[PDB]
């Protein structure tokens, strides 16, 4: 028995009636074939609408049968449409164990007025046998137990679905509301004419050229009136941004600056992530400008693979003008390339 | 009376006489949820 | 094992739905052939809109089956045009293990309102027959499995090419290094005479409650020292290193007093994985404690899984004597088990 993650219960509500019917001095019968004796209405308490009676035939109701009794269940009354049902029928002897006991094997359906039994219900001769019992200072016992099937219903419940789930680690945004809310703020930052405002510990942990000035006991000199000069405002708040959040919304489109900075701060993660996003802009004519702004910025997998382009692509830079002007002006940047082009992708000739 | 609360629960616990044994006998309805549970199930789930 | 230059991955999702029915009485069968009893809709959390029945012919779907019960699957609700599915039916016996479980070989495409079953599934005789087992206490137990295929998805993970790499996120470390190393803190806190230091701006960001401490009647007079006089040290410098990292590792060791230290200073998630640590030891011998913790500490889902819980091992719970303390002590929460019972109980 696996465990199921989903399971019914189909419940057909049976009800059983329980009934005793005893006629006293059956000998005196009264009357020939045909006749019958009908027994006291009775229910049970639910629904207690149906009213069930037991009809007898002392002699024969058929010419077939004759010497035979007939016992026949019927339904007098009925608040629903039909009723099915399974009867059971029992002759109780002197002693009062149930015998010759003979049940309906089909669930039968009854309406008002209808009627179902047994005709060949027991021999008349052994009724009248006073050996065996069955008819006791002349008094004849019938037990019937009726039993009633209702509608089916069905319960639908679902077993263990959830472990109690998780809120996500938030610490990146509520670190970003909090320099967007500047809540407590420590320190006053100056990019050209702007003063921002941001606070000291988390400066001074992701970058360490900011706890370079702020822990050399320049903090009532310099933590309220910082002053930087080099970084353009938006780009400097983007990496502000990087700094509370952890993230770069709109790196793509400010990659050189953004890069400048970086390598300004020493911010080794958004420093790589520029040269990412200028790693997958390497046309044929600017990749000499990025070669001198990675050489400039000291940027390692930048510069490996602006060289390895231009190595690649040397048939178009060296007409276009870029590539003059660093042969102009940057010596070693055009060594370095024919330095890595020397030991590599060439060397067959 | 127990059995009787127990078969018309659905119907007995919007009257103001169970929410007022709520309050004042508190093992009364302990006993009715012992002879809810203990006395019937299991039901599935 | 070679060195590919680039790698694909095609991934084909598969979702299990898992049903089982139990009917009672089935000797009683109450119809001839040609009847038809279908099940309950039924469905998991995902998508949830894909809604399956059950539909098994007792007697027979026709004159071929007349000794053989037939049972079918149909689906009736679904969003989409086309479903493919593949199902295995089995029957548990009298000790539960599955027995006559075939399964389809094939996922067959359903729409809305189409079956697809098993008519010659089990003998009539066979099932009948007490010496098998199949019908313990005259009770049906079907069990039923249905693997929904949907459109696969390639995830085209081409490896090597761009060969720059991004430096993960390690703020949450070096936010634990302004708390083990302490780093020049703002204020000082009192934990039941322990000292201890701590910024403002990170308590606050991420603790409400310290915010509203530390800006109203606090930031003229006594910005510097607070006393947090009412959890110990022990715990208090877990909860301190969860404000600050973002996560907390000795949880599951302390979590009685850590969820109490959570909903104290509305630590939302650490209240949720206090919850999570207190459920995931759910136990009978200590559910009522957890149930009055839970109610005590305003937890919801802890609470609602302890009442659940409850409900299901209502048998030995009543003998322990915590729910004897909890029947003398807080009586609404037995009166909550037992109205939450009373819908558990419904329609008997």
């Amino acid at each position: 028995g696996p465990v199921a993650e989903s399971w019914c219960y189909t419940q057909i509500k049976v009800v059983k009636f329980s009934y005793m019917w005893t006629i006293n001095n059956f000998s005196f019968c009264r009357e020939e074939m045909g006749e019958v004796i009908k027994s006291s209405t009775f229910s049970s308490g639910a629904n207690d609408k149906l009213k069930w009676c037991l009809r007898v035939n002392p002699k024969g109701l058929d010419e077939e049968s004759k010497d035979y009794l007939s016992l026949y269940l019927l339904l007098v009354s009925c608040p629903k449409s039909e009723v099915r049902a399974k009867f059971k029928f029992s002759i109780l002897n002197a002693k009062g164990e149930e015998t010759k006991a003979m049940e309906s094997q089909r669930a039968y359906r009854f309406v008002q007025g209808k009627d179902w039994g047994f005709k060949k219900f027991i021999r008349r001769d052994f009724l009248l046998d006073e050996a065996n019992g069955l008819l006791p200072d002349d008094k004849l016992t019938l037990f019937c137990e009726v039993s009633v099937v209702q509608d089916s219903v069905n319960i639908s419940g679902q077993n263990t679905m959830n472990m109690v789930k998780v809120p996500e680690c938030r610490l990146a945004d509520e670190l970003g509301g909090l320099w967007e809310n500047s809540r407590f703020t420590d320190c006053c930052l100056c990019v050209a004419g702007q003063e921002f405002q941001a606070h000291k510990a988390i400066l001074a942990a992701r970058s360490p050229v900011f706890s370079a000035m702020f822990e050399h006991e320049m903090e009532e000199s310099k933590k309220n009136r910082v002053e930087i000069n080099d970084v353009e405002p938006e780009v400097f708040k983007e990496m502000m941004c990087f700094i509370y959040t952890g993230k770069a919304p709109n790196l793509d489109k400010m990659a050189d600056d953004l890069l400048a900075a970086a390598d300004k701060y020493a911010l080794e993660r958004l420093k790589v992530m520029c040269e990412d996003a200028l790693c997958s802009n390497l046309s044929v004519e600017n990749a000499a400008e990025i070669l001198i702004l990675a050489d400039l910025h000291s940027a390692d997998q930048l510069k490996t693979q602006a060289v390895d382009f231009i190595n690649y692509h040397a048939s178009d830079v060296l007409e276009t003008s870029g590539w003059k002007s660093m042969v102009v002006s940057h010596p070693h940047l055009v060594a370095e390339a024919y330095r890595s082009l020397a030991s590599a992708q060439c060397p067959f000739l | 009376a127990v059995d009787f609360i127990n078969y018309h629960a659905s119907d007995v616990l919007e009257t103001s006489g169970w929410k007022s044994m709520v309050v004042s006998h508190p093992h009364l309805v302990a006993e009715a949820y012992r002879s809810l549970a203990s006395a019937q199930c299991p039901f599935l789930g």
